[PDB]
RNA sequence: UUGACCUCAAAUCAGGUAGGACUACGCGCUGAACAAUAAGCGCAGGAAAAGAAAAUAACCAUGAUUCCCUCAGUAACGGUGAAGCGGGAAAAGCUCAAAUUUGAAAUCUGGCAACAUUUCUUUUGUUGUCCGAGUUGUAAUUUCAA
RNA sequence: AUUGGAUAUGCCAUAUAAAGCGCUUUCGAAGAGUCGAGUUGUUUGCAGCUCUAAAUGGGUGGUAAAUUUCAUCUAA
RNA sequence: AAGAGCAUAGCUGUUGGGACCCGAAAGAUGGUGAACCAUCUAGUAGCUGGUUC
C-alpha cells in the first residue's frame, strides 16, 4: 500500500548487530569470504573488473587445492562459471596463491601439524580481505610512443569497410555458393 | 579478432584456452545398454498404428502422403523425418 | 494525519558544511557570544583553549 | 536392473499391450471405491524415482477424477482430505476411460518411527511440509502456479514507497 | 487331509495421528459490482514462499534464491508497464531414480530382558534377544560440477 | 541455577579401516499422457478437450535464413 | 559558433489521489429472518447548501 521507511535506521543498526554478532562467533576467521576478479558482461561494462561469485574449477586445480579442501578453508567454488581466456586463469590464479600465502591453518586434533596446515596459532587475527587482498582495476597503460604505423593506418579503412563488409558477408557468402 | 569491433571475427585478440568437455553435453550420447534396451522394447512392444499406416506408404512408395500424414500426427517437420528414416530403415531390415 | 507526511528533509552536505563552519567561527566572536546570552565579561580569550 | 525396461514400456502408451492392460486395470479400479489402498504401485519404476522406497511409513492410494484445475491437483488434495495423517509426497498417473483419470498417490507417515530415523526423509516431518497440496507446493501445484527459473515465468508495484529523505 | 501365498473383513487388540481457534504477515482456489482487489473457501510458520539454472546474454562474457537502489515511467501493449546489465544487503550448499554385493539384506519397525542418559523419575537412546517388514529391492557407492 | 561450545585433562574407542587427489586402456545408465502441436476458456502462464514425441536428443535465444549455424542450459 | 546546469527549501498554478466540507436513487459480496444486516464506499454530485481575523 504505502511503503514507509522510518525503520531505516533501526534496520542499519540490526545489520551492524548482525556483523558483529556473525564476527564475533567465528572471531578466528575471516568475517568476508574471498571472490575471484571477474568481468561484467556486457559492452558497457566489460572494461570493469568486479568481484564474482567463486573460482572455477580449473583455477582450484591449476591453484593446486582440491574443490573439497577449498570449500572447508574458505574458498568459494563456482562450477556454473566457466574461464575461457587464460589471462581469468591468471588473474585469479595468483589471487588464490596470495590467499593461501597469507592463510594460516589451525591444525586440527590439539595442535599438531598435519600435511602443511601450519605450526604457529598465536597469529590468530581476523582481518578484512579487501586489505590484503583488494580487487584492482584494469591496469591502464601510459606513456607509450612512436606506433606512427597505426598513423598511417586512418581507422575507416577498417571501420567504415569492414563493418560494411561484415553487413554484406551474407549476401556475398550467398554469391559464391550461387555461381559456384 | 583483429583488435577491433566489427566484423565477422570481432572481439577483443587474446588467446583462447581449448576449454574441456563438461557432463552435462553428453546428454543426447548413445549407450550400448539403452540401445539393447530401446531394441528389446521395440521388438516385444510393437508399434502404434499411425506407424502402421505410414510404413505401406512406404511399402508401396506413396512417400509424399506419409511425410505428411507423420506431419499431421506428432506437429514438426525434423520429428516427422527423424519418423520416417528410422522406420524405412527398419523396413529393409526386414 | 497521515505518518506519510514529509518529516525528514534534505540539505546540501556543502551548505550543512558552510553552516557549521560559520557557527564555528561564530563561536570566537565576543560580540555574538554576548548577544547569544552567556557571560563571558571575565573570560580570559575568546576563543578559549585548556590544555590538554 | 530392470528398471530400464519399465519406463521404456511405460513410455509406449499406445502399444497393444499397454493398450489392453490399461482397460482391463481401468474396468477393476471402476468398481473399487473411487479411492483406496493398495499393497504396491502399478508402476514400481514410477514410483521409486519419485521417492518411493519399499519400506514402512511409504503408502500407495490409488484414486479416479472425472474429466471434463489440473485432475492431477485435485487427485492430490482429496486424498490428504481422506489420510489426513499422512504427508503426500507426490502423485503420478496410471490409466484413463472415456470418462475418469486414475493416479495413485505416494503418502509418507509423518509420525512413523521409520520415517523420523531416515536422513532422506526426514523434511517431510518438519512441520511446514503439512499439507503441502492445500498450499500448492508439489510436483503439480509448483508447476500450477507457473513457479520455476526463467523469463517465462504483484505488491511490488500497486505499493508506495516514500524514503525518509526525498 | 493339511500348509503356504494372495485379496478382503473384524477387535472396547497394542501404539500413534487428524479435526478446532488465531490468521497482521505466507501460499493456494474462487472472485465481484475498480481488480490478477474486497468478500468466500483451503492450508502453514516464526517467518512463509522462492532457491542451487532445461537462467542470462552476444561480452574481454555473467553464474541458486530473496530484498533495496538503478535500469525506468524505459522496452512492450493499447492508460497499463517489466526485465538483462551495474551497485549494495546476505551468502551455503546439496539429496534421490536411472548399473549388483551376488562370496552372503550387509537394511529397517515393533514385542521382551538389561545398560544407560535427561530441561525431565515426565526426555532421549543404546545393547542383547525375539518377531515382522523387505528380493515387485532395504543398505553401501554415484547425481552430469560429475 | 543451568546452560554456549571451544581450552586443557582423564577414560574408553577400535582403526585387518575408509576417503581426497596423479593417471586412465571406457564406461558413463540421467525422471513420458511428459515435452510438444492444434483447439476452448481465463489471468506468455495455466486449465479442459483430441492427437502425442525424441537421444547429441530436448528447451531456450543471437544469428542466419525461414532455414541455418552459433551460443547457452539439461525440464517432466 | 568559446558550454550552464545540478541539488535543496519556499511561494503560486495545474494534474491525480477521498481531495474544501455536506448531501441522490442505486450495484456488488457475504450473511440473518420469513425484507433486513455488515463490508465494498469516504461512490457515481455535470449540482444544493456552507466555507472561519
Amino acid at each position: 500500500y504505502v511503503k514507509t521507511w522510518f525503520n531505516q535506521p533501526g534496520r542499519k543498526l540490526r545489520r551492524r548487530q548482525a556483523r558483529q554478532t556473525k564476527a564475533a562467533k567465528i572471531a578466528p576467521r575471516p568475517v568476508e569470504a574471498i571472490r575471484p576478479a571477474v568481468k561484467p558482461p556486457t559492452i558497457r561494462y566489460n572494461m570493469k573488473v568486479r568481484a564474482g561469485r567463486g573460482f572455477t574449477l580449473e583455477e582450484l586445480k591449476a591453484a593446486g587445492v582440491s574443490r573439497r579442501v577449498a570449500s572447508t578453508i574458505g574458498i568459494p567454488v563456482d562450477h556454473r562459471r566457466r574461464n575461457r581466456s587464460e589471462e581469468s586463469l591468471q588473474r585469479n590464479v595468483e589471487r588464490i596463491k596470495v590467499y593461501l600465502a597469507h592463510l594460516i591453518v589451525f591444525p586440527r586434533k590439539a595442535g599438531q601439524p598435519k600435511k602443511g596446515d601450519a605450526t604457529d596459532v598465536s597469529g590468530a587475527e581476523q582481518t578484512d580481505v579487501a586489505a590484503v587482498l583488494p580487487i584492482t582495476q584494469e591496469a591502464v597503460e601510459e606513456a607509450k610512443p612512436i606506433t606512427e604505423e597505426a598513423k598511417n593506418f586512418n581507422a575507416f579503412s577498417t571501420l567504415s569497410n569492414e563493418r560494411a563488409y561484415a553487413r554484406y558477408a551474407g549476401a556475398r557468402a550467398a554469391f559464391q555458393k550461387k555461381r559456384a | 579478432a583483429p583488435g577491433l569491433v566489427v566484423g565477422l571475427n570481432k572481439g577483443k585478440t587474446l588467446t583462447k584456452r581449448q576449454l574441456p568437455e563438461r557432463p552435462s553435453r553428453r546428454k543426447g550420447h548413445l549407450s550400448k545398454r539403452t540401445a539393447f534396451v530401446r531394441s528389446i522394447v521395440r521388438e516385444v512392444a510393437g508399434f502404434a498404428p499411425y506407424e502402421r499406416r505410414v510404413m505401406e506408404l512406404i511399402r508401396n512408395s506413396q512417400d509424399k502422403r506419409a511425410r505428411k500424414l507423420a506431419k499431421k500426427r506428432l506437429g514438426t517437420l525434423k520429428r516427422a523425418k527423424g519418423k520416417i528414416e528410422e522406420l524405412t530403415s527398419v523396413i529393409q531390415s526386414s | 494525519t497521515k505518518t506519510w507526511r514529509k518529516w525528514h528533509v534534505k540539505v546540501n552536505q556543502n551548505e550543512k558544511r558552510y553552516a557549521i563552519a560559520s557557527a564555528v567561527a561564530a563561536s570566537g566572536v565576543p560580540s555574538l557570544l554576548l548577544a547569544r546570552g552567556h557571560r563571558i565579561e571575565e573570560i580570559p580569550e575568546v576563543p578559549l583553549v585548556v590544555d590538554d | 536392473g530392470a528398471y530400464k525396461y519399465l519406463e521404456e514400456l511405460a513410455k509406449k502408451k499406445q502399444s497393444d499391450v499397454n493398450l489392453f492392460l490399461s482397460r482391463v486395470r481401468a474396468w477393476e479400479y471402476r468398481q473399487m471405491n473411487v479411492i483406496h489402498r493398495a499393497s504396491r504401485p502399478s508402476r514400481p519404476d514410477k514410483a521409486r524415482r519419485l521417492g518411493y522406497k519399499a519400506k514402512q511409513g511409504y503408502v500407495i492410494y490409488r484414486i479416479r477424477v472425472r474429466r471434463g484445475r489440473s485432475a492431477r491437483c485435485t487427485a492430490e488434495e482429496r486424498v490428504g482430505r481422506y489420510c489426513s495423517n499422512l504427508r503426500v509426497l507426490n502423485s503420478y498417473w496410471v490409466n484413463q476411460d472415456a470418462t475418469y483419470k486414475f493416479f495413485e498417490v505416494i503418502l509418507v507417515d509423518p509420525s512413523h518411527k521409520a520415517i523420523r530415523r531416515d536422513p532422506r526423509i526426514n523434511w517431510i516431518v518438519n512441520p511446514v511440509h503439512k499439507h503441502r497440496e492445500s498450499r500448492g507446493l508439489t510436483s503439480i501445484g509448483k508447476k500450477s502456479r507457473g513457479i520455476g527459473k526463467g523469463h517465462r515465468f504483484w505488491l511490488r508495484h500497486n505499493t508506495l514507497s516514500l524514503r525518509r529523505y526525498r
